[PDB]
């Protein structure tokens, strides 16, 4: 009744106006089944895979994000959970697939409040070098 | 058909090709024109990597679209 | 638990015997350390102990309450306690056949190893025992019938 | 996979002869020593030295292994000095006898070649630098390579 | 004010804490009532973990909220 | 400079600025009255993020032009 | 600079130290050497224990000075 | 022009260079796999180290060069 | 008020005071040359012992008196 004529826009979006680092659309043919590391980060040279399943009430509700890619970050872990503060507290009805895909790409700053493996947070509040140096590891070892 | 290719530094660069054309031509074609090796691209589409043995058509390629090219390899 | 089913009578004319009221006063006897309430907390609890402000013993009503006391805190205990034992019977089986699909083959080790099951069948014997001794008198319809008569009794 | 102690003697000699015909031959020796599976895994288990090798298995041929002693001595538990000198005089002769059959390997080895030489002297030095916590107290012996193995080089080099 | 935690058998005991109160100040009315020493002492809450310093206010965890008692690869 | 804050239900108050300030020395007289914690220091303007590290001059707070406090529940 | 320490069966293994070092400081440099967990490392200098969180000179120990391994009534 | 260079432990590695590359220069493509600290440069070749300030030029590198990284130069 | 500070070997410096001051405080003025920390705050008055806590008007500390600093030793 409602539910699919946003998705299509918002796809289309891209078409009109191409992202600069990122690249989105459905990952085969179903419609709410849709499928790049910042050079100053260690993620540089790490280009991901997501997987992402719009809700049926996705104009309504935040789509759940998981992760393709391993990756070392304290916010994420293995299962790709998002330490976005917008999904949970003000996913508005009006913010963009962009604007989140955006919000994705601000995670570069680590939030040390959330800690999802504190075992990485700990490193990076304190051992960044190692920090940095095993993320290229793993860019390499995974984000190829 | 035109389609849009961009690498690491951002620079899109408008590519002439057809959809029965494979995308080992399409590197090819990347590698005549501005001489990178082909062994390190990496094309990115909708977050997929392509395979040269495969062409555009199979993977619904259509004219205008973005595609992401990802260079790799330093000096050791 | 025997002391109950008189005020707790089929006739059921013992209710008033045991107040209702009995825990108005702070506790005599049994602890509440721990005791979680029912729909109040303890900022309402201790201040209802004096917003009354005013005691009257009574074997019964204690009798009565600490029959609950010792259902819980008692075999109430043990139904749980024992209900981890069929689950360890199973794992003690697990090892079984894991220390007896190895190559028994050495002189002294090999009756070492022999001496370390000849206690783990008696293990297994006395968990089977105590698995199927436990369920037995729990099987005892006497007595598990005298225990859901107090329940009742009391939920009355 | 087919417990390679010193109690079969009808194993471990045919297994040294193995390598004794290999071992005579000059151009065998000059490029025996590269070779698949020579040296262990570059951050290989401090005890899987034991069975992830080339010589591992072969020069790890000890006395002081296990088995070997529950079976000899641990047999008669209670038994005096005469009793155990006897099992003592019974196995060393074997002990020098499997010595010196495997410093003939080794001589040759060294006496390979250039590059022969420089890989058997790697190949112990890795072997020693990684048993560093041998000297402790209450070393992780169940982390370790095998007192037996570690002192048979000794006298054997 | 008073809030819930349940155990992996489904046990609820409940116990009583206060909005200055650290999640390390809570844990040390466990063993009180169930035995266990802190050291295994694992707090989960909608799917996210505590931090041990962190007070109780710390997660907007209101009266007759729900805390969940699981336990990490330690004991036995 | 007179800067206007409006919490969630509507409440506000009348707290003074200057132009090269700090949204934290803005936030500095955010905790004068209520006693708010830096950590649920949170601006909102126009669907955007107002980030609390910055300065007056990258939030371009204009003259009597009212931001949005809204408690922070951080945690993930 | 270079310090000493025994343990009970008399070995003397050195390590070097440094002023600022902390008393875990240098029991990080332990069990590399060792392999004993910092959970029983037991320093006694001078018949006195040592406290944990302490820097090197806080017990005054000088170049070429002793220290004393000694274990608690833990292992095994 | 890549070459191979062994660690104390062993760790065999390459890194393509040129006839110009200074030593320093090798180094520094060192530490993105090791996470080695340049100041501690210490390039064995032929029994002998290589002078930081000169190029690969000057010593009589071949195809597939053998080196040994042993820069320990500890410290702690 | 200039009073004279001298440690074990006899060397001294030149400080000020004033009558109404702290030892703590008139100790911030030894601290200042060599960064001599307070617990090592050590004051020696004629066969008497200087607690750090007190005050000028409690040391009696007069014109051009000199007092003793020795570096502390404490632990036990």
């Amino acid at each position: 009744m409602s539910s699919s004529k946003r998705i299509a826009k918002e796809l289309s979006d891209l078409e009109r106006d191409p992202p600069t680092s990122s690249s989105a659309g459905p990952v085969g043919d179903d419609l709410y089944h849709w499928q790049m590391g910042p050079a100053d980060s260690p993620y540089a040279g790490g280009v991901f895979f997501l997987s992402i399943h719009f809700p049926t009430d996705y104009p309504f509700k935040p789509p759940k994000i998981s992760f393709t890619t391993k990756i070392y970050h304290p916010n994420i872990n293995a299962n790709g959970n998002i330490c976005l503060d917008i999904l949970k507290d003000q996913w508005s009805p009006a913010l963009t697939l962009s604007k989140v895909l955006l919000s994705i790409s601000s995670l570069t700053d680590a939030n040390p409040d959330d800690p999802l493996v504190p075992e990485i947070a700990h490193i990076y509040k304190t051992d960044r070098p190692k920090y940095e140096a095993t993320a290229r590891e793993w860019t390499k070892k995974y984000a190829v | 058909m035109q389609i849009f290719v961009k690498t690491l530094t951002g620079k899109t660069i408008t590519l002439e090709v057809e959809p029965s054309d494979t995308i080992e031509n399409v590197k090819a074609k990347i590698q005549d024109k501005e001489g990178i090796p082909p062994d390190q691209q990496r094309l990115i589409f909708a977050g997929k990597q392509l395979e040269d043995g495969r062409t555009l058509s199979d993977y619904n390629i259509q004219k205008e679209s973005t595609l992401h090219l990802v260079l790799r390899l330093r000096g050791g | 638990v025997r002391f109950s089913q008189p005020f707790l009578d089929i006739s059921y004319k013992k209710i008033d015997k045991i107040d209702a009221n009995y825990f108005n006063n702070p506790s005599l006897f049994i602890d509440l350390s721990g005791e979680t309430r029912l729909n109040s907390d303890f900022k309402e609890a201790d201040a209802f102990y004096d917003k009354n402000r005013k005691s009257k013993p009574n074997f019964i009503s204690d009798c009565f309450f600490l029959t609950l006391t010792y259902l819980h805190y008692g075999l109430g205990g043990t139904l749980s306690f024992e209900e981890k034992m069929g689950s360890e019977i199973k794992a003690l089986k697990e090892e079984i056949e894991k220390v007896k699909k190895i190559a028994a083959n050495h002189d002294v080790f090999a009756r070492f190893i022999t001496a370390q099951l000849s206690k783990m069948e008696k293990a297994l014997k006395t968990t089977e025992s105590l698995r199927f001794a436990l369920q037995g008198f729990f099987a005892h319809r006497s007595l598990q019938l005298e225990v859901f008569d107090f329940i009742c009794g009391a939920s009355t | 996979k087919h417990h390679f102690d010193l109690n079969e003697s009808v194993i471990y000699n045919n297994v040294l002869t193995i390598f004794e015909l290999f071992v005579t031959f000059k151009p065998i020796a000059e490029i025996f020593t590269k070779i698949d599976g020579f040296f262990a895994d570059y951050s290989c288990k401090p005890q899987d030295f034991e069975r992830k090798t080339i010589l591992g298995p072969i020069l790890s041929l000890s006395p002081i292994e296990a088995a070997v002693a529950i079976r000899n001595y641990g047999d008669n538990l209670l038994r005096s000095k005469q009793q155990t000198a006897m099992i003592h005089e019974s196995l060393q002769a074997e002990h020098k006898v499997v010595i010196d059959r495997l410093f003939f390997i080794v001589d040759k080895l060294v006496r390979g070649s250039l590059n022969s030489r420089t890989d058997m002297i790697s190949y112990f030095a890795h072997i020693a630098n990684k048993n560093h916590l041998r000297r402790a107290d209450h070393p992780p012996f169940k982390e370790l390579s095998s007192n037996g193995f570690m002192s048979n080089i000794t006298l054997l080099l």
